[PDB]
């Protein structure tokens, strides 16, 4: 029946004398020590000892009851039949005391005389052993074994990666199963114990089956209610709504069930998780769960760990910390369960984190992690709190440790974003350091991490909150080598900024950079509009509160705008903007450097060289300005040691100025093809000069393997010093896809001309001529003409001689003064005459022969004039010799033209 | 003499571009780690909530088994903690709790 | 030879190309194998 219904109100103690002592078992003595003495001195029988002890238990005075039964035990040592009884009761009472005990007592414990759980457990073990030595196989002792083993098993700390606990659970199970066997399966506490063990073994369906069996066989067993077990089993197994049903039924039966209340609050808490953030539905569910069910349960027991932890979390959310400490502390002290301990430490950690006592916060996080077994298992949020706590204190190495450790465990979003940010910032810091370390690996790691974060924004299942900061960092990471991704990033940062045709005045820096990325692409007006938009945006900030260095941005951005105009073309406006920026701020030198270049192209003769000189003088140590001046000196050499001199003075200003080095390889190279070869010693001398050119080319290209100009200069070195066309051509092919300058194509055409690959040398040259700067470059037209001519020789192709003449005539049009160009049209005409004379009538036409004769006349004229001309390309007598053979070629062509049009009859 | 041919001086050039001096990137103000947002507890509060709840109150799981007070057990009889010979009719509110796991559907 | 004001104005600036980066061309490429063949040159 009901527990304690057994006890009567009053009883009479049979004294040695009589009638004697009567006792009220509802309102007992405040101390039983005397009564114990009475019973000792009365050799008192054993029912009285038990009746009074259990009486003390009914009004919660459990120790009294223990003490009584301790003395009763020793008083009846001769007889073991009820000794067995009281010793078993002792054991069970030691389990009770065990339950209300603490894991550990305060630091002034003292550790011996520890009132701890393990103290009562060990005491229960001994008493139990005493009773089993009397009668092993007394059913209540089979129960006792089970229970004990459970209570001891729960105290096993979390293992890493347990076998100790698992086996202990098995032992409990077998003891509970023995208690069942002995009862022939009618002991419901034994089967409840078995169910518990199964649940601890993760055998949930059998555990459920067991609690259900209890309810089925014995519904009125409600102390303890197995329906709790039912609910817990349902919840694991993933049926939290049926768990709800069970625990509501638990409460229906007993609304003051302190565990059913918590469990129901936990149901609603979980439910409040599945609904969003703060909402009407969320708030009702959360206040319901916490206030109703957890408070209710807390009023019933202030010392109930799960409740304590849960309500500590409640207060945490409401930033009310005196409560949080007390509760969470209480929970940690009084718990059989590690999970609870870890949750308590975690709550305290988050409190001390908020308030800022980081050392004890980090220790707390650590204890929270370890409670669940620490590393390789543990509490993910606790680990994270540690990582953050280590990030502060600036001990960023260890932060890197644990975050890595975590992402290796699982792709946790919060780890990924923090680690990636950490790496990004490492790279950014590096770049302004005294010595740039190599952090390309750390950069990659960052990029990958924040792209993994982008994946997190992508997948519908997560709730998908987006961060600016991540996008900006990622934009900067990509900036150096993968700029288009950086652009896209900044475009989506644009969108996020605007959300919170198109007129856009967002912060200036964002707009500028976007402008910059647009500018690296062709979109120079899009860029220009973005710069203008940035300026406007700075003006808007200027009027209002926020102080940014608006004067700095109003120096930088208008340069960018001038540069963009310049890119775009309305250079005059570029000029005026540079100038306006200069009027307000004339010491911003990059502006005037662009001005001087704008000038160098507009007025090559006059103001430009004036302007650059002035800029070199007024501003002689700016490496960009320098480069420009050197570029200017190169133009003067083309016009032809001022340039080499200067480049290595600059070389004393900076050892690794790639521009100047390739400037040297170039200068050497040019000066050294014209070096008198003579032969022998003289010939060697210049091959040393090429060596020096390659000296400079290689150092330059070793600093910057991406440098195409240095590599191409090595290909030129190749071709000229060691006629290695084949690989020099390799260099040329992949420099060609990166450079696009005319001279690249010219140099290519030169190689292909050598390699008999005429067609491909043709349209190399053709592409060169297409290109801005002169289409009509005489020297390229010449080279193209001869290439065509050699193609005509090779292939027996008239049309190729046709083209060679056409080209030779295009050149003559351009420079009609020029002696040789005239010789060339002439030579080619004589060749066409020749080849046409060699051909068979079967493959020839009479029209062709007329035009050839015409051309030949032209040729004789040109050659004849050249003979008379001073400074002839070849000796004049050799030119006359060519003309004299042109008299008998005249007749060859006469003859065969007659023969041909007769064939044409 | 007859070694005359098309005349086209043949030279290679590697002229450098003038320093472009492109536009200049500006530093976009951002929330660092030093700015507390990423190191604040708050940022972890979502991550903390989506963690599964522990529903294990005790070693005994909130159903504490003690025989203490149970009328005869320390003497011979487990009557108090023994199921009746005749199973009682099932209460309507226990019917849903008695449903076999199979009957429950899919998790 | 920077004025203090200029020096801090430049502080905010980050270059995205210069003399040297220009020589890498419109799309960078590795030319260290060319380094290999400059080597036997000298």
């Amino acid at each position: 029946s009901k527990r304690f219904s057994d006890i009567p109100q009053t009883i009479d103690i049979p004294m040695q004398d009589d009638v004697e002592v009567e006792i009220d078992l509802q309102v007992l003595p405040d101390d039983p020590t005397e009564l114990c003495s009475v019973f000792e001195n009365e050799q008192s029988p054993r029912i009285y000892w038990m009746t009074v002890a259990l009486a003390y238990a009914k009004q919660n005075k459990i120790d009294f009851a223990i003490e009584m039964l301790l003395r009763g035990a020793n008083v009846l040592q001769g007889n073991q039949r009820e000794k067995l009884g009281i010793i078993t009761c002792i054991c069970w009472l030691y389990l009770w005391k065990s339950r209300e005990a603490p894991r550990v007592a305060p630091d002034g414990v003292p550790a011996s005389e520890a009132k701890t759980k393990e103290y009562y457990l060990q005491l229960a073990t001994q008493s139990l052993n005493d009773a089993s030595r009397i009668n092993p196989a007394f059913p209540p002792l089979f129960l006792a074994r089970g229970v004990l083993i459970l209570l001891k098993a729960s105290l096993q700390p979390s293992s890493k990666a347990d076998s100790n606990k698992a086996e202990q659970l098995r032992n409990a199970l077998k003891s509970f199963e023995e208690a069942i066997r002995v009862s022939q399966g009618r002991n419901m506490l034994a089967v409840m114990g078995k169910a518990r063990a199964l649940f601890s073994l993760g055998r949930y369906p059998e555990s459920l089956a067991a609690y259900q069996d209890v309810v089925a066989k014995m519904p009125d067993m409600v102390d303890p209610d197995p329906r709790i077990g039912i609910g817990c089993c349902f919840w694991q197994l993933g049926f939290k709504d049926d768990a709800k049903i069970a625990w509501e039924r638990c409460l229906e039966i007993n609304p003051d069930s302190k565990h059913a209340n918590i469990l129901l609050g936990l149901y609603y808490l979980d439910a409040s998780g599945h609904v969003p953030t703060n909402s009407p539905e969320f708030i009702r569910l959360y206040k319901k769960a916490m206030t109703e069910y957890t408070q209710k349960s807390f009023k019933l027991d202030k010392n109930l760990p799960l409740t304590c932890a849960t309500f500590a979390g409640y207060f945490l959310s409401r930033k009310q910390f005196g409560n949080v400490d007390a509760l969470a502390h209480k929970a940690i002290q009084y718990t059989d369960v590690n999970a609870i301990a870890s949750d308590g430490w975690y709550l305290l950690a988050r409190k001390e984190h908020y308030d800022g006592n980081l050392e004890r916060a980090s220790d707390y996080y650590r204890r929270a992690d370890d409670a669940r077994g620490g590393a390789e298992r543990g509490y993910l949020p606790a680990k994270f709190g540690a990582a953050q706590l280590s990030v502060l204190k600036n001990d960023l190495g260890e932060a890197k440790l644990r975050l890595e450790k975590m992402i290796q465990h699982s792709k946790n979003y919060e780890a990924m974003i923090l680690l990636g940010t950490l790496y990004a910032e490492e790279v950014f810091a590096n770049q302004s350091a005294a010595v740039k370390e190599d952090k390309s690996a750390e950069a990659k790691k960052a990029i990958s991490l924040l792209e993994g974060v982008r994946s997190a924004w992508k997948d519908p299942k997560r709730n998908l909150s987006p961060d600016a900061a991540v996008l900006l960092n990622l934009a900067r990471l990509y900036e150096s080598e993968s700029p288009d991704k950086a652009l896209q990033c900044l475009q989506q940062v644009e969108q996020l900024e605007i959300d919170q045709a198109i007129r856009k005045l967002l912060p200036p820096q964002l707009l500028n950079n976007i402008g910059c990325f647009y500018s690296q692409e062709g979109k120079h007006r899009l860029a220009t509009e973005f710069f203008q938009a940035a300026l406007d945006s700075c003006a808007r900030i200027s009027q209002t509160e926020n102080d940014l260095d608006i004067d700095a941005l109003l120096t930088t951005i208008p340069f960018n705008l001038g540069r963009s105009y310049e890119y775009e073309g309305d250079i005059d406006k570029a000029i005026e903007t540079y100038e306006q920026l200069l009027s307000r701020h004339s010491d911003y030198t990059d502006a005037r450097t662009r001005l001087a270049y704008i000038k160098l192209r507009r007025n090559p003769n006059k103001e430009g060289p004036d302007a650059v000189a002035k800029l070199y003088q007024e501003n002689p140590s700016d490496l960009e300005v320098r480069g420009l001046y050197g570029w200017f000196l190169s133009k003067v050499n083309s016009k032809k040691p001022e340039q080499r001199h200067y480049k290595h003075t600059l070389q004393s200003y900076d050892k690794h100025d790639r521009y100047a080095l390739v400037g040297m390889g170039n200068l050497h190279l040019m000066a050294a093809r014209e070096m008198r070869r003579e032969t022998e010693q003289d010939r060697q001398k210049r091959s040393a000069a090429y060596n020096r050119a390659v000296e400079f080319f290689d150092k330059a290209l070793q600093l910057d393997p991406k440098n195409a100009y240095a590599a191409q200069g090595i290909a030129i070195a190749l071709v000229e010093d060691r006629k290695d066309y084949k690989n020099a051509l390799q260099i040329f092919i992949k420099v060609r896809e990166t450079i696009q300058d005319a001279h690249v194509y010219v140099n290519m055409g030169h190689i292909y001309a050598e390699l008999r690959q005429f067609s491909k040398a043709i349209e190399s040259y053709e592409i060169a001529l297409s290109k801005e700067g002169k289409a009509n470059d005489a020297g390229i037209i010449s080279c193209l003409g001869r290439t065509w001519l050699n193609k005509g020789r090779a292939e027996r192709n008239l049309d190729a001689y046709k083209m060679a003449l056409d080209q030779a005539k295009k050149a003559v049009a351009v420079a009609p003064d020029q002696l040789h160009f005239k010789f060339n049209v002439a030579f080619v005409q004589i060749q066409i005459a020749l080849v046409l004379h060699s051909m068979r009538e079967s493959e020839r036409n009479s029209f062709q022969l007329e035009e050839a004769a015409e051309g030949l006349e032209e040729a004789i004229k040109i050659l004849d004039e050249i003979a008379a001309s001073p400074s002839p390309p070849y000796p004049r007598h050799d030119i006359e010799q060519r003309a004299n053979m042109a008299r008998n070629t005249q007749r060859k062509q006469l003859e065969r033209a007659l023969a041909s049009q007769r064939e044409y009859e | 003499m007859i070694h005359q041919d098309y005349i086209a001086r043949i030279r290679y050039s590697n002229a450098l571009p003038p320093p472009p001096i492109p536009p200049k990137l500006l530093d976009i103000p951002n929330t660092g780690l030093a700015s507390g947002q990423y190191t604040a507890p708050g940022f972890a509060s979502r991550l903390a909530r989506e963690q599964p709840l522990n529903i294990e109150a005790d070693a005994e799981l909130g159903m504490p088994l003690d025989l203490v007070g149970m009328p005869g057990v320390f003497d011979g009889d487990e009557s108090s903690i023994q199921a009746p010979a005749q199973p009682p009719p099932v209460h309507p509110h226990d019917r849903p709790l008695l449903r076999p796991l199979s009957t429950l559907g899919k998790p | 030879t920077l004025d203090p004001r200029l020096a801090q104005i430049y502080s905010g600036e980050r270059r995205m190309g210069d003399r040297n980066t220009a020589l890498r061309g419109i799309k960078p490429t590795d030319f260290s194998h060319v380094r290999k063949l400059a080597a036997p040159f000298v």
